[PDB]
RNA sequence: UAUUAAUCUAGAGUGUGGUAGGGAGUUUUGGAAUUUCAUGUGGAGCGGUGAAAUGCGUAGAUAUAUGAAGGAACACCAGUGGCGAAGGCGAAAACUUAGGCCAUUACUGACGCUUAGGCUUGAAAGUGUGGGGAGCAAAUAGGAUUAGAUACCCUAGUAGUCCACACCGUAAACGAUAGAUACUAGCUGUCGGGGCGAUCCCCUCGGUAGUGAAGUUAACACAUUAAGUAUCUCGCCUGG
């Protein structure tokens, strides 16, 4: 479980945006981090590896896009630290 | 098996059931791989297809 | 060339002259063969028999 | 013709038809072929998965000759 | 006219109006729709005033967001096309560009093309004509 | 989520000590207890369970959290009172949308259809004969508007005369 | 075209609703069955072969009723079946979960394809640590086959054949079709969703299959899941 209806309404610059960056950073690191617990769990459950490795990989994707476009790209650092 | 009470409709019965029985035991006295057992698989559903289609 | 009564789903390309008109059934193939006949029968001066006869064609099947 | 794919029971376990369960077994305790279920999948697989949960259960036997 | 049914822009303008030609060309039909693009335009434009083939219209949805383009291609009651191979030299990853004194022809007595040298579209007759040179889009014939 | 739960009993013994073993295995649960009391009397097994012919299966459904079923499975095969450990949560596919459901219609259409009651009714499945509703309402509807002004051409078949001038 | 500041959604994702599937792992079990060990039945054979032999056999074989123990795979539905990146995934569950699909009228706005390097798995066998050897059977032995039996069958039998850790990365790892965006005749069968709405069909978004146009390929043959015309990125071919 990763509640999204709890986390959905904690990032967002709007009332009614849902498609953000910020809210898309939010739900690939809470992914990110019940998906860590679960393979430290369970240590041959590869297809769940690499689709870590997906994720983590679109939310570097995103990340660049961001510090390529935008300046203002790293309030989701000082929250949650990555790199 | 069940249900001998007819001289010969209960023996067409039994005899019909029994070759089934035997097919079935056709493929429980020789070994074979995994690939194997899906091509006499495919086979047996293609020509049983064959006879109905 | 040839004229061909041409049924639906063939070939156009071969046909010159396209008849497109039911012909695998009986009931429209005999009425386009006697159009037809009537067509040609003008060449002996023998008058045409069909397309200005107010009467109905005959058929029968079974 | 099959019986499930008309009626639209939407939910198959031990108490929604048991006697349908019964019908669609064998007389050998077994699954008849497509040709009587009436259907190709999916309430086909439902059937089967039903009959193998109560099979666990021992609501019908493994094997009766 | 209202089509009703959505199209998209391929890969790039230049190789997705070509499909588009290539479609109509192999398939011999009638009307392709596609979107909308200023290069399109100017080449559709060009390519319909000199009589080459049917006419076009530029439609545009409801709200102000996309632009699309339908073409037709002229045909005869013989069922002709009036179209019979193009190619591009140029391709993402290869513009190449000429001079005016080495401007590549196109089969002089037959063939067609535009070179967008700096004006939006030219045919190669009037680029000849102010002698410049610049890029050429395809060979049409 | 909601349970759906099989318990048995060991041996021919009476029903007050069903009810109480029952009572006892339930209270095995975490943190929630909605248990609905019921049992299918008395049926005879078609082969050995473990060395009995009949027992009694009681049921029961509570909707709790998902950590109320480890416990169940270590205290019931500790137990060895009971013969079977039927547990099922929801998982089979299942639907309870309030567009699909009222349409029980079918059954009362279906046994009346089939129900013999005149010997002149003559009916069989797998027959077409398309009832139509009169609007699908299923379009995609996209307008355009025009912005340039061209005119098109008219077109017939390909009719070829073989240059028509033999005379 | 680069460069650029702002842009607008259809590209593309995210939310919502519906729906599907042996998708992966973990933990509990069940059955029939084989083998073995026992308690009763019975007396000359039993097990194999184009024909015969090795082996077992009054220290009651085989057969046969029941019990007990245990190791592997999950008949039956399982099909022109569905998912899975690949191999593969079929008894029953609970758990943690993975990727879709469909309407997306909502949200953001070019974030999208490739990616030599770097990593994620990897059919089987084998390697080094624990269980087990129930069946199987490389090797070894014995009996027949022919001048020849290191192979062709029978008897046993060697590790391995599974469950845990660390490997090793090769497969005819096959659709012999690198991975995406277009379009193009049809026809038939088949799975899911939507409304329609007893099953029966009418459409749409999709996948899975055959048939078969132009057109292409030397030919076989490919086709709406291209080998057709296009285009993009990484690899490979320049004789054994």
């Amino acid at each position: 479980q990763i509640d999204k209806n709890g986390i959905i309404k904690s990032a967002q610059l709007h009332d009614k945006d849902v498609g953000s960056i910020q809210v898309q950073v939010s739900l690939l690191t809470s992914q990110i981090k019940q998906l860590t617990d679960h393979l430290l769990a369970n240590k041959k459950d590869f297809i769940s590896k690499r689709g870590l490795y997906a994720k983590v990989s679109k939310r570097k994707r995103l990340l660049k896009y961001l510090k390529h476009n935008d300046l203002e790209a790293y309030r989701n650092l000082v929250k949650t630290l990555n790199l | 098996e069940v249900k001998n009470d007819d001289l010969e409709l209960a023996l067409k019965k039994f005899k019909r059931v029994s070759l089934e029985i035997r097919r079935l035991a056709q493929r429980h006295e020789y070994h074979l791989r995994k690939g194997m057992r899906l091509r006499e698989k495919r086979k047996i559903a293609q020509k049983k297809r064959r006879k109905f289609r | 060339p040839v004229v061909a009564l041409c049924n639906t789903n063939t070939n156009p390309e071969l046909v010159d002259f396209i008849i497109p008109a039911n012909n695998h059934q009986p009931q429209s193939t005999c009425l386009l063969m006697n159009l037809l006949a009537d067509a040609v029968a003008e060449a002996k001066a023998m008058p045409t028999m069909f397309a200005y006869k107010p009467d109905e064609e005959i058929q029968i099947e079974i | 013709y099959c019986r499930f794919c008309a009626i639209g029971q939407l939910r198959i376990d031990l108490i929604d038809d048991l006697e349908a369960l019964k019908r669609f077994l064998s007389p050998y305790a077994k699954i008849n072929p497509r040709r009587i279920t009436g259907n190709c999948q999916m309430h086909q697989r439902h059937v089967a998965k039903a009959l193998k949960r109560a099979r666990y259960l021992a609501l019908v036997p493994f094997v009766k000759d | 006219i209202t089509t009703t049914k959505p199209i998209k822009a391929h890969f790039d303008p230049v190789a997705d109006l070509l499909t588009k030609i290539n479609n109509a060309r192999k398939a011999k039909l009638m009307t392709v729709t596609t979107i909308a693009s200023k290069l399109k335009i100017a080449i559709l434009e060009i390519l319909v005033k000199e009589g080459y083939l049917a006419n076009f219209q530029v439609l545009e949805n409801k709200s102000k967001t996309k632009r699309i383009v339908t073409f037709n291609l002229k045909y005869t009651q013989r069922r002709i096309p009036s179209i019979n191979g193009v190619k591009q030299i140029s391709k993402p990853g290869l513009r190449i560009y000429r001079p005016f004194e080495k401007l590549p022809l196109v089969l002089n007595g037959l063939g067609i093309a535009i070179i967008s040298t700096s004006d939006g579209v030219m045919t190669d007759k009037v680029a000849r004509l102010k002698k410049i040179g610049g890029e050429i889009l395809a060979y049409v014939w | 989520m909601q349970y759906n739960i099989i318990l048995l009993v060991d041996g021919s013994l009476s029903l007050e000590q069903a009810n109480q073993v029952n009572e006892k295995q339930q209270q095995t649960l975490t943190n929630v207890e909605g248990l609905q009391t019921e049992y299918l009397g008395l049926k005879e097994l078609a082969y050995p369970i473990k060395k009995q012919l009949s027992a009694h299966y009681y049921r029961w459904k509570f909707s709790g959290d998902n950590q109320s079923t480890k416990d169940f499975k270590r205290t019931a095969n500790i137990n060895k009172q009971v013969l079977r450990e039927l547990i099922i949560n929801l998982e089979r596919e299942y639907g309870y949308l309030a567009s699909i459901n009222p349409k029980k219609q079918q059954l009362a259409l279906q046994k009346r259809a089939k129900y013999d009651e005149i010997i002149a009714r003559e009916n069989n499945p797998e027959n077409p004969d398309v009832p139509v509703t009169s609007g699908l309402a299923s379009t995609q509807p996209r307008l355009s508007r025009t912005e340039k002004a061209q005119k098109p051409k008219e077109e017939l078949w390909d009719v070829v005369q073989k240059m028509g001038n033999f005379d």
